[PDB]
This record gives C-alpha cells, structure tokens and sequence, in this order.
C-alpha cells in the first residue's frame, strides 16, 4: 500500500505500482510565498494548473559504462509549456518540485539507481583552476552527465549524497522514485536564468546487469512544478 | 580589589564606538534648547522628498539643461523619447539627487521608488505620453510595443501638469546591494523608458519643443543599509586655508 | 554604562524614531487628498 | 519530530522475540529513509541509563571556534622604489582560504551567522634593533567601494567607514561584524551566475561577501624596515545552519570554485577516497597473538 | 573608580573564547529571518543519517566500484564474503561516511552504530547471508562457525531488500578514542564479517554476480566529544586566487 | 556580559538543544512502523 | 566605562591562587562519576591509619629486617630493649610512615599519636614490657626506674597480641613545628622507650628470639598545617624518557 | 567570580568537609566494640 502511487497535477496524473514511500524534502511541503516572507510587491501570478503540472524530459540511456545524469531546475523547465512562458515574461519566480524518475526492467535485470535532488548543487571542474562557464553548467531540458560522479562533480563524495534528499530505485524492488522539493533558497523569490535551486542527480551506483537478451533501459523524469509563483512582469526575454 | 582580564579588543579605538567618556568642561551649562523649524531624525525623511533627476546627461547639454528633457512633435508613431538608467552606484541621472546622495552614504537599499514628472510646455500644448518600468532581465526596450509589457503609466497633458510612475519594489532579494558591477542580480533595477502614446501636438505659436523635469523620491516603504564612505566628495590635498588653522 | 556627573557625557542616544517627514514633504495647510490637489 | 535533546538516548532492556509478521531488522533503503532498528529489537540489551551530553556537536559550538582566514605579510619601510603592499594592504573578505575552516563551513549550504573578527598583529626587523609599538588601522570598507590606495591617502580619514585602531603591543583588535546579507542566509554554494549577461563569476554570489578589509600602519615609516604580518580570525557566532552537505573528500583547488583534481594515489584520490587494503577480506590492523 | 587587578590570562587570545565584543556597524538591522527547509541545530542529526561505506577500497576497484561488494555464487559451503574494520580514526571503509566524517572532528566516541545493507540483485537472485560482529580481543574471525559466536544477523534476500546489522555500544568504558594506535584497548572497537549462510543462488539469465551496498549510521544513543582539526584536510600552499584577494 | 547597544555584539548562543534528525533521516510522510515498510 | 585602577598585585602568578579561568573547550561533557570505593576528601583520613615503623634502623639490618625488631631473653632484670626517636622531621623511625610522610608536607602539627606493637613470637612465648612516653626536656630515660615516671603501658604476651602506647599531645603550643633542630622547644616530642617488665620465656622448641612489629597513627584529634614542598622526594635532572615527550 | 559558560571553569572546591576514616582504620564489618576485638 506503499507500492502503488498516483500522483496528479493539473490535466496530468502518474500512476506506478512498484513505489517505495516518496520523499518529502527535509519534511517539507511545497507552499506558495506568505506575506510576512514576501519583497516584492507587485500582486504575483499564480498560473496553478498551467503550470503546476508534470512535465516529461527526454529519457537517457542506461547502458554499462553510464557514469549519470543530471538536471538543474528551474533550467530544465525554462523553454517548457506555460512555465517556460512565465519564467520568460517575469524577473521572478518561486516553486517547489515534484520529481517523478521511471526506470523498469525484467525481473532478471539488476541495477541501483541513486536518485538524489541536491539544493545549491555548485558544480567544480576537474583538474584546472579554471570555474566552469555558462555552457558547461546550464544544459537545460537536456541535463548533463557526470564527470566524475564518485566525488558528484565536486570534490565532496557519492557516499555521503545521502544527506541529501533521495530515493533509490533498485530494480529488484522498485521501478520509481518520487521527490517533493519545497522552495529552497536564501531569498524568497529568485531570477530562474541565473540561479538553479535544485539539481536532480541520478547516478548508477550498482550497473546495469542481465544476462537475458538485452533490451534499452531508458530513465525517464516526469518534474511537476509546484505553487508557482511569478514577480516583475515584463517583456520575454527568449 | 577586583579579579580582572584584558580582552581581545581592550584598548582599541573603534571610529563606530558607543561609549560615555570623559567631560572635559565640568558643570558646563549647554544653552537651552529652542524651537527651531525643520528638524530632521531620520535621514529616511530626505529621502522621500523629490528632487530632480539629470535625465539629459549629455555633452551639448550644459550645466540646468541636464535637468530637463526636450521634446518635439515627432511624424512617425510610437518613438521612444528618453530611457532612465536605474543605477544609483554608478553615475546616471539618479546620483545627484536627495534619494541618490544619501543612499551612496549606504551599501544596501529596499524599498520602492517614485518618479514624477511635469510637463513645461504651454497650455496650449498637448499630448500623451507612456512612462514604463521594465523589471530586469533583458535589455532595455526601444520599442514602444516591448516597453509596457512592463509596468506603466498612460500620462495626459491636462490641468494637472504631473504624473508618479511608481517603480515597485521589485526584488528577489530582501535588499539590493550598491556594488559597482552594475549588471549583478543583486544590483540591477532595470529600465525605465518614456515613449510617445499620441504625440506633442501644439499651436503654431506655442513652442514647438516643451520640457519635461524628472524628479525622484524613495517612498516610505524605503530603507537604508550598511554605512560607508560616500564616493561624491574626495580630496587629494589640504583645503586651503586648512593651515591657517595651525598658525 | 556612564558614571560621569555631567550629563553630556553620556554616550550616543540612538533611540529617537520619531519621524515627521510631511514637514519636508508636504509642507503646505491643505492636507492633499490622495483626487486632484488643483 | 521535534524534541529538546540534552543526552544521548536511554537503552530499555529486552528480551527473546519469536513474532510472525515483525521483522525489526529488515528495512527498505529504497525509500530513501535511515533504518529504525533499534538494538532492542536486533539484540537482547540491558537498561542503559545514559548520561552522555550531546552539547558540544550543538552546531553553535561546531562552529563558534576562531578560524584564521586571512594572514598578510607587508613590509614596513620607506616605499620609494618598490614595485607590493607599500604600508598596507587591502582583503577582500572570504572563507575560502584555509581549509579547516573553509571545510566545515562547506558541510553546509546555508549559514547565518555574525561574524567576531580578531586581528592578530606581529612585527620582525628585516635580515637588530627591537620591536616597535606601531598603531594599525583596520578599515572595513563594503564590496566594491573605494578603497585606499596609499598609506597616507585622504580615505583613511574614514567619515563613515567602521575603522578599528589598535597597537601591537595591545591585545588582538576584535570587533563583531554583523551577519550582513541581503538574504536571510549566506549561500555557502551557489549554482548560480552572479551577473544578467553571461559572462559573470560561476559559484560566487557577491551578496555573501561581507566586505573589503583595508589595513594600514599609521606610523610614518621608520628609517629602518620590518615585515609586519596580519592574522584574521573569524568565529561565527549566533549560528542558524541548514541543508547538510557532503563533505569535502578532495584537496581544494582554488578559493573561487569547488574545482578538484585528488591526490596522487589513494589517500584523497580521484579515483580512490579511502587508502587500500589487500581484499574485501583482509583486515587491514587484526590483532594477532 | 574600582580597585582591580589583573589576572594570569588578562589579554590572552583563546581561540575558543566565548565574549560579547563590539558591534563595528551601530544600529545595523539584520535581514528578517525566513524559514529554510532542512535545519540543523545538532551535528548528531547528522550522524544518524545513513551513507555509503567503501567497503570494497582495494585496487582495481576504481571510483564507484569501491562502493559496491560484488558477490558470486559458490562452490564451497560457509564462505566468508568481505570483512570490515572499525577503525574511524585510521583509514577504513567508515571514514568517508557522514557518521566518519564529522566524528574525525571530534576525539571521543560512545554509542550504538548500525550497519544497513541493500542487496542489489536480480528479483530472480536469492540468498542468505550472516552478518557478524565481533567484540574486539582477538583475531578477525575466517570461519563462519567462529564469527557467529559474536552478535550477528541471518539475512534472507525478499521483497525487503535491506537488512541492519546493529554495532551495539559495547566496550568498557564510557567513550572510546579516535587515536592512531588501533590496537588500543581505548579505540578497538572488534569486527564486521559476513559470510555465507547458504550461497548466491540466481538464473542463467540473471547475473551471476550480485551487488551489495553497506551503509553506516550512528543511532541517536551516539556521542561525540573533545573536538579538534579534521585530518582529512589539509593544506601545504595557498590556494589558488587566493593572492588575487589581496589585488 | 553584553554591554552593547546592538544584539548581535552578544556571545555565542549555546543553549538551542532542540533537534528534529527526522527531516534527515525519515524525510517520508508514512512514518515506517518500527512491521516492514514496503 | 567604569574608572579602575590596578593594585599591587595585578598581573602576579600566585601558584596557590584560587580563580575561575577560561574554558578551553567549550560545552565539554565530562564523563558522568561513577561511585569508586576508597575516596578520600581530607589528608587526616589517611595519617590515622597505622603503618609500620622502621624502628631497627641499624647498618647490618637490611630491607623488611629494619621493619622488626628482635627480643631475647635475657638473664639480667629491667633491661632496655629499644629506644625510639619522636622526630619526624629529621631521619627517625617515624619518617616513613603514613603519618610520617604526609606531615612532611607540612611544617605545623598537633594531636596526639598512638603507637600499637605487635608481638610476633609463637603462642608459647611469654612476656611483658613496659612502654614509656617521656615528655621532653630531658635525656632519654636508660633505666626502667627513670622511664616509667613518665606515660607508660605495661603489656602483658597474651591472646590479643597487640598494644596501644597513646602518645598524648604533650606541648605547651598549640602546634609544633618540623623544623630542623630537632633540640627546639618548638620541636621536640620527647621519648619512647620499651622495657622487660618482667622477661621474654619461651620454649627450648619455640624460637628464642621473637619480633615485634611497631606502628604509628595519629589520632583525630590531629591536624596538619603550613603547606611546604616534601624534604621526601627531588630531583637534580630530567627523569628518563622525559626528552621523549618532546619528540 | 565565574563568568564562564563551563562549570569546569570555576575557581577550586575547599568546602567538602566529609570524612570517613572508618573506611580505612575499621574495614571490618564487625564494628570493634572500644574490649577485646578477638
């Protein structure tokens, strides 16, 4: 009664049947922005079903040497739907994020899949002194892959990742993970085309493995935003 | 006596202290305080008074005529007329006002400004004018159909010679921050651009170009941050007569 | 802490939030109804 | 949920379990949850009462430690015909640069926090006469604004700029700066982009950095040169944390990145965080008789 | 005034020191507090969080690879799979796990830890393992007969994938030291052993090598005490740009 | 001891023993039956 | 702030001075007390328990042989058989004794000592003696007719095989002090002297010769006073291994 | 004068005026009837 699982937002619904208990980041719900935390004080635009729905990216190939994925939100969802009309026409924006991360398999199929969203995921490079630039860090709906996912692209650990808010899909278990993010920032609303709250990291801590006939394993991301909210209204940026 | 210790900071001299010291003139009587008019506590006060802004800060432009702005019958629809940086930091048409001057005593700054403008021309003279404030992002709009996708104003030429764009506090942050790079996120304010709505549209005896003066003022919603050294005033040397006080 | 006999030499009075800003701001007798002033 | 924890946890006795349906020590590390097995529940225990006071992993005391974040050495002498700190020098304030600090801070994404600096001053003659008393000028001048670019330039005289004066013959200079962002929290990382073009510092969000530290000897320079050197130490203080993070398992690169290279080998090796060991079954220090 | 006098310790700079001292901005208004998600007020909250011990840190096990012990089915009956020291303080597979990481902050040590461990096989793999700690006094057991003496677990692979094996608390005195000696009767905290309990038994079409995951926790009967300097970071040179700060 | 007019001049503030472990350690909103969870 | 002035005194180290002084690790826990048997809060607890003289200390004695002493038979009356110097302070019988060692600590004492003797002859060994205190001022008393006109116990060899000479605290000071005249007025204790009363008569089968064993306590009435480095113990270098600590 | 946030801080503890010397001249159970002992 834990393995089963719909979740619907707005003219979207998921269903699965082999969850394993989502996660609640730190605890927390999303909520929209109260008054006594508020700045800006233009009347917000709260769009709800337009764009607190889930929204698909494209699926990444699992195979035997893939060392991870990952996806910057909002940077993942500028260019989508109604979010990315909103987030185009305001200065601000405020949400929370539900992550919905797919991944079936036989059940002759082994495999661990680390599903972590990490806040203020600030990404180092490897052997240089110089920071990374705008390419290396905003992929966008495409997401990027990690480097050197051990030490999650930044000096720290893979072993310790599970301080952070996560799930796990083991293939013998489960087929899915489920991550509500809350609103995680130091100011309240934020420039979605600057800043990247959270980072969905999904990485192969145990590979892949059958010995049956080989199929494509895709890992899909279903990321529904949640309470949006937009400040500033102005002319698309584009 | 007392058992006592020295601490890391005993005998420093702190500029910002706040301490009683030693009264050098004992049993001084100060005069008695009198009514006088226009006493200021707050330095917040001045800033909500309205001063004018130095929109035409151009070459050409000489010492009063940067504190107004020309304008003309145009022949061609929805032109711009003039933009506004809003950088109080760095030099623009904000710096040399109440608003501008006290605020640069200040790093950090919240709140929600007002421009008002008011037309000089004659009475005669007619018009329409939108006055937009464009949140940041982008680049500043030059066309009129880009610029009040933003917030605006419609103004009327009429018996009131005035109009107040606000600018809204319009901020991620709870303060910006009066730091040098003028195109930070934490910095920049955005735009504000003044097209043509209608036109100037006057008699043949009337003047064909009239004046529009730009002022400023912080609302009272407005608040001030972390003091330092204003970077209006400097000296490399003595003032004169400086020495005279020695001799 | 101030344990001098003259009162001047107390140290700074930080305290007074008392704001009349209308003085500078609206230093005219008809209070202007926020409707046309003229 | 939320409780007021003084001591570490009390141990009930208990005994034989033999229960269908309950199995205590099996767990679903799927869901993301810690496991819940208690040693009741895993092996028959004795009642513990535990005195064992957790007060000092309180993250107030876990940070509230002076750390040296910055150490300047300048030469005091007649600077004519030199290319250097001519008599002062000038930091911008950071965290980043020694590492036991910078690490612990890093165990966290966000931290508000004053800051009580103190300003350790010390004095060699130059390769003897003795030590002098010299008075410094500690000036705290915000991100970005002007600061002096002489030792006897008009910016010291410091109208509204926080400057503390202090001797080296006194006890270290100490102050308390503020806790002085615009957010209500440092952000110890940023994935983020400081500027609205694009050409703007990655990681460096500018609304973190509390300020540029001018400091000066006021003393005209005397005939003879010393090398003064300036210790700053910061302790935070009234410390509010949140979102633990990984800590950092490679050597830092730079003060402006979370770039990483490791070690050569194992120790702190990119490839290798842990040192070797023979097997999975080799028990690296067994006790042997 | 007051009769004093100055005591060993008067102007001393103790690095652990605990004193109001003086406010360098006057009448400087903090940003109001917003509430954050994921506050942390105890470092034992983050102890009790498990992570991934390395288990597997040998050659030839590159990166992620340490994080995983592959297991194969057998031949011979009452294997041992993998042992793990409890060496915190020297390196191990515990020190670069949450509850290692912050406990190298600190010298002392008391309480209950756990072990977790999802197996990561095919649905079709299955398997019993035992799961072994020995209290310290003697040799790492080799044999399952000799190890399962000590405190263990049986674990059967099912629909639940994970099992705890609890280190209970178990020593003579009140805390244990992180020393570099790690034969001491101070620090020696025994063995983790796991063995065969049947064997690894899958299909022809699942694989035939099957993934274990060890994780470590502290429980919430865990103490830390005497904090000192973390030797796992360390510095023989300045950092880079870190002179770029003082131009 | 705090002789300052200005808050944050006070000492380190030790006393805040409150903990929630569970936002880290139980981030689910099915409190686990310590009983399997799946 | 508050006018202060510093007083002799301030700075000074005073090695017996009784402050408060910085913690230098904060919020440490100290490991909770556990009840441990034998605690001792005041040093008199220990100088009443009775411990052996080394009243034969003699060359030709050595080691455990100068903790007895050795009675004959004799075929003459009223014969000495040992005498025994009150002097703590300088090198005597008394020196290395509990009371002995702990009183050298400091310079004043007063109270009254006991001294218990056992005898350790066989069963059929018979006898008596006769044990005197004499007040100073005089020689030590060489006959049994001087001796015994002073405070004395006559001790009859029977089934309890012990007494108990009191020596009263006898002085016309409060205290006493251990100087090192021992001819003082202000020092001088007097003397013990121990006599056949009657004759050691034993066996042909038993030993004709017997021991016995003296010890000395004070009473409760006893205190100690002016804190001095103990004569007992020193040291003209570094101890071995002393270096060893540096490196 | 202590303020120090440790009580391990304080200056010395010379008020603990309980003794038991009984645990020294007499560890015996039978309480020696002050009469032979034996």
């Amino acid at each position: 009664s834990d393995r089963v699982l719909q979740l619907k937002l707005g003219n979207s619904a998921i269903v699965t049947q082999e969850a394993a208990n989502y996660c609640c980041a730190y605890g927390e719900w999303p909520n929209y922005l109260p008054d006594h935390e508020a700045v800006a004080i233009d009347k917000p635009t709260q769009p709800e079903t337009a764009t607190d729905r889930f929204y698909t990216l494209k699926s990444v190939k699992w195979e035997t040497g893939s060392t991870g994925w990952w996806w910057k939100l909002p940077d993942a969802l500028n260019n989508i739907g109604m979010f990315g009309q909103n987030v185009q026409h305001h200065y601000l924006y405020r949400s929370g994020f539900l992550i919905h991360v797919q991944c079936n398999a036989t059940k002759f199929h082994q495999g661990a899949l680390l599903v972590v969203a990490i806040p203020e995921h600030q990404r180092g490079a490897h052997n240089t002194n110089t920071s990374p630039g705008f390419d290396d860090i905003m992929k966008g709906e495409e997401g990027g892959t990690f480097n050197h996912p051990y030490v999650l692209d930044d000096g720290t650990s893979l072993a310790c990742a599970t301080i952070f808010p996560h799930q796990w899909i083991n293939l013998r278990t489960n087929n899915s993970a489920t991550i509500v993010l809350p609103w995680m920032n130091a100011a309240p609303m934020d420039f979605p085309l600057r800043h990247n709250q959270w980072t969905l990291a999904i990485i192969p801590v145990v590979p892949l493995g059958t010995r049956t006939t080989s199929s494509m394993v895709p890992i899909t991301v279903s990321i529904a935003p949640m309470c949006c909210e937009f400040n500033g209204l102005r002319h698309a940026i584009t | 006596g007392v058992p006592t210790y020295l601490l890391p900071g005993s005998g420093q001299f702190l500029t910002t202290d706040d301490h009683s010291s030693a009264p050098a003139l004992p049993c001084f009587n100060p005069t008695p305080e009198m009514h006088i008019p226009g006493q200021v506590r707050n330095m917040l006060e001045v800033v909500q008074v309205e001063s004018m802004m130095e929109i035409n800060n151009t070459e050409s432009a000489v010492g009063m005529e940067r504190l107004k702005v020309d304008i003309s019958a145009l022949t061609d629809v929805d032109q711009l007329l003039f933009n506004i940086p809003l950088d109080i930091q760095l030099d623009g048409p904000l710096r040399n006002t109440l608003v501008g001057n006290i605020s640069r005593y200040y790093t950090h700054w919240s709140g929600s400004l007002e421009m008002t403008f008011m037309f000089c021309g004659s009475f005669m003279a007619a018009g329409k004018l939108i006055l937009c404030y464009t949140p940041p992002g982008g680049s500043c709009p030059t066309t009129r159909e880009t610029a009040m996708l933003g917030t605006h104003i419609v103004w009327d030429f009429g018996l009131q010679s005035s109009v107040t764009l606000i600018i809204p506090w319009i901020s991620g942050s709870h303060y910006r921050m009066f730091n040098n790079d003028a195109k930070s996120t934490n910095a920049n304010v955005g735009y504000v651009t003044c097209f043509m709505q209608t036109n100037l549209i006057v008699p043949s005896e009337s003047s064909d170009t009239c004046s529009l003066i730009g002022f400023i003022a912080a609302k009272d919603d407005f608040s001030l941050r972390l003091m330092r050294d204003s970077p209006d005033i400097g000296q490399l040397d003595h003032l004169h007569a400086a020495e005279a006080a020695y001799q | 802490i101030n344990f001098y006999k003259d009162s001047y030499a107390a140290s700074a009075s930080k305290q007074d939030f008392s704001q009349d800003p209308s003085k500078f701001t609206e230093p005219v007798v008809e209070g202007l109804k926020a409707a046309p002033v003229l | 949920i939320e409780s007021i924890i003084k001591t570490a946890t009390d141990t009930v006795k208990s005994e034989i379990n033999a229960e269908l349906g309950v199995v205590p020590s099996l767990n679903a590390v799927e869901t993301g949850a810690t496991s819940n097995t208690e040693p009741e529940e895993a092996i028959q225990t004795r009642t513990v009462i535990n005195q064992h006071g957790v007060s000092e992993t309180l993250v107030e005391n876990f940070l509230s430690r002076a750390a040296l974040v910055s150490k300047r050495s300048f030469e005091y002498k007649d600077h004519t015909s030199s290319t250097a700190d001519k008599n002062f020098f000038k930091w911008t304030i950071n965290t980043r640069s020694f590492v036991q600090l910078r690490r612990k801070l890093e165990l966290f994404t966000y931290l508000r926090f004053d800051a009580e600096i103190t300003i350790l001053t010390t004095v060699a003659v130059n390769g003897y006469v003795g030590l002098p008393d010299l008075t410094l000028q500690a000036m705290f001048v915000p991100t970005g604004a002007l600061t002096p670019e002489k030792q006897d330039s008009f910016h010291w005289q410091s109208g509204s700029n926080a400057s503390v004066f202090f001797k080296i013959s006194d006890p270290p200079a100490r102050i308390t700066i503020p806790f002085m962002c615009i957010n209500s929290a440092y952000s110890v990382f940023y994935d983020g982009f400081a500027g609205f073009e694009k050409n703007g510092l990655y990681g460096i969000n500018p609304a973190d950095t509390i300020g540029n530290l001018c400091v000066r000897i006021v003393n005209e320079h005397q005939p003879v040169g010393f090398t003064v050197t300036v210790r700053v130490y910061m302790k935070p203080k009234h410390i509010k944390a949140w979102a633990p993070r990984p800590p950092r398992t490679l050597p830092y690169m730079s003060i402006a990145n979370a770039n990483y290279k490791g070690k050569e080998r194992a120790p702190n090796a990119l490839s290798a965080i842990i040192g070797n060991r023979d097997s999975v079954k080799t028990m690296p220090h067994n006790i042997v008789n």
